[PDB]
């Protein structure tokens, strides 16, 4: 992807204020609850199966935070988005066999998270930059599907 | 196909976002046109610039259908039956497009009402929105 | 939601591919496992090598459901109602996966019967197949 | 994508026998009929709207043949699949605004075409190579979506 000067501002200025532990856990919990088939990938986490089970699981909070930090690395590198997710691509594709379409589902849900959390400061322009990024990252995990 | 628990849950959020429907309808399309520029192919007769009163006038009727479909959540397909021709028969709308608007629609409720959109509501609303997008794309199946 | 013209069109192809269902069921999964290796995640208890009799034994029941759903094309959801738990509730199958099998299923009918699969039949069969994949993924909505 | 020696054989050996004018027209007609929303992109072609209208349109035959020849260029270049669809990507993305998901729909339909036409010689291995290609090309038109 090619990024504008004014695009990096909206993205970087907003990352600056995000609580990764809070959102990390929102993002992941919502995914598990809105798309219940994503559940089978996380069986090692003990009980899922009910909204409240999902919410009160310590793994969901810890994993969630890791996922978001990952998006961190994208904010940082903006030009180098491949190469930075290469090893992570092998893992999601080669070992786990997560169909790429779920990477989109996690991107969209992330925008709802940042949307609810930032209120009016999630302007339309900003939401457009954020989509461009969430799509760039999702594309950069697809990679190992050749 | 919409359980009793999703229903008394979608009837609930629409009586809380009731008298704001319309404004959320304006902002919904506006976000769509900015974040998904492709969607403007369909509205070439409109003024699409940020601010337009056509866009305001249009969003007031998109809310319309939504509010309505919620009033008749047991029979959503008779409720919306004239709108399914417009979108599928006449205007021939790519179905991917119903996801995009709905997605934009959630962004707006989360902005103005962070606490109506709990994880669970998010779930009920998300299946209500693309049971609405299935009535509107029905004649392709 | 399945017109009278699609129906007397899907009832038609299934009485022509009738006594071959089973063999097309074996070959369908086999092609799926080769062209979409990911689908093997779900069947770890099976011998999956080209030739397996589990794979033969399994394909005979996947045809089963199909043939059946066609016998009750007015009520496909009562016809297949126990199969919707297995796939959605217990085994938790990615929905993208129903497209892949159906796609493989068309490849096989086109191989063995190039002339049943006219453009139009291809249309009726294609909406019948992913009205079947909607009954099996129903509890996610 | 990375291609094996034995993979190129199945692909190249099979291209050798394909009637582009026949299939070209099958591929495109089926697309228009099975996914009737693809219709709006082709309005300059006069009447579509009914299966038989679609079938007896001279444009559908002529356009169809062009589409397939295009896949030709992929058979030829196998390693260089981008760069070869770059100008074509701009056209589908920038000018027409075809959502990429329809490029998948055209790939899948193409496999049914080659399937019906070749019968038993469309072995499972071969159908796997053909999918790898139809997906590579579809990916190589996505390109201009950044
Ligand atoms: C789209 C953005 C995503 C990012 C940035 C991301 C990132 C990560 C990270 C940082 C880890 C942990 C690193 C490690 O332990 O080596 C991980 C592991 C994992 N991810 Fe993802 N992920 C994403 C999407 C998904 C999706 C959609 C799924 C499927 C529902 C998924 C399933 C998993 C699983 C099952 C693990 C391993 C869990 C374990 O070892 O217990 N991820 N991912
Ligand atoms: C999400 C659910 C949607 C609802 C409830 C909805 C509702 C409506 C309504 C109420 C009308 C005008 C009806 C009249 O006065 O006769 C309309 C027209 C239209 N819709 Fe939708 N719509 C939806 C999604 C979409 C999407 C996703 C698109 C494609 C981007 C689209 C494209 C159009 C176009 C081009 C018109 C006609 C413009 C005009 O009449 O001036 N709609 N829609
Ligand atoms: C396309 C329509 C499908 C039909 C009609 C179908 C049918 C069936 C049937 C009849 C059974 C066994 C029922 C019994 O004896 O109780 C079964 C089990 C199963 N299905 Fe499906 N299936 C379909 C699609 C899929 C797909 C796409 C997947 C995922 C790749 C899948 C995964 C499984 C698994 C893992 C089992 C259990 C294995 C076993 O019982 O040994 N199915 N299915
Ligand atoms: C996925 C493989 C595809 C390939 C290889 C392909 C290739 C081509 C070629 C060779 C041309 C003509 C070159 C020219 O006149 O400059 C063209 C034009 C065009 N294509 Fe595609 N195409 C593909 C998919 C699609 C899809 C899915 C659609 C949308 C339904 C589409 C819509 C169009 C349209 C509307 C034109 C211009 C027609 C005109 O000028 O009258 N193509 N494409």
């Amino acid at each position: 992807v090619h990024w504008s000067a004014e695009e990096k501002q909206l993205i970087t200025g907003l990352w600056g204020k995000v609580n990764v532990a809070e959102c990390g856990a929102e993002a992941l919990a919502r995914l598990l609850i809105v798309y219940p088939w994503t559940q089978r990938f996380f069986t090692s986490f003990g009980n899922l199966s009910s909204a409240s089970a999902v919410l009160g699981n310590p793994n969901v909070r810890a994993h969630g935070k890791k996922v978001l930090t990952s998006f961190g690395e994208a904010v940082k590198n903006l030009d180098n988005i491949k190469n930075t997710f290469a090893q992570l691509s092998e893992l999601h594709c080669d070992k786990l066999h997560v169909d790429p379409e779920n990477f989109r589902l996690l991107g969209d849900i992330l925008i709802i998270v940042l949307a609810g959390h930032f209120g009016k400061d999630f302007t339309p322009d900003c939401q457009a930059a954020w989509q461009k990024l969430v799509r760039a990252v999702a594309h950069a995990l697809a990679r190992k599907y050749h | 196909v919409l359980s009793g628990t999703d229903k008394t849950n979608v009837k609930s959020i629409f009586s809380k976002i009731g008298g704001q429907a319309d404004d959320y309808g304006a902002e919904a399309l506006e976000r769509m046109f900015v974040t998904y520029p492709q969607t403007k192919t369909y509205f070439p007769h409109f003024d699409v610039s940020p601010g337009s009163a056509q866009v305001k006038a249009h969003g007031k009727k998109v809310a319309g259908g939504l509010s309505e479909a919620a009033n008749h959540i047991d029979d959503i397909a008779t409720s919306l039956s004239k709108l399914s021709d417009l979108h599928a028969q006449k205007l021939r709308v790519d179905p991917v497009n119903f996801k995009l608007l709905g997605q934009c629609f959630l962004v707006v409720v989360a902005i103005h009402n962070p606490s109506a959109l709990t994880p669970e509501a998010h779930a009920s609303l998300d299946k209500f929105l693309c049971a609405v997008g299935l009535v509107l794309t029905a004649k392709y199946r």
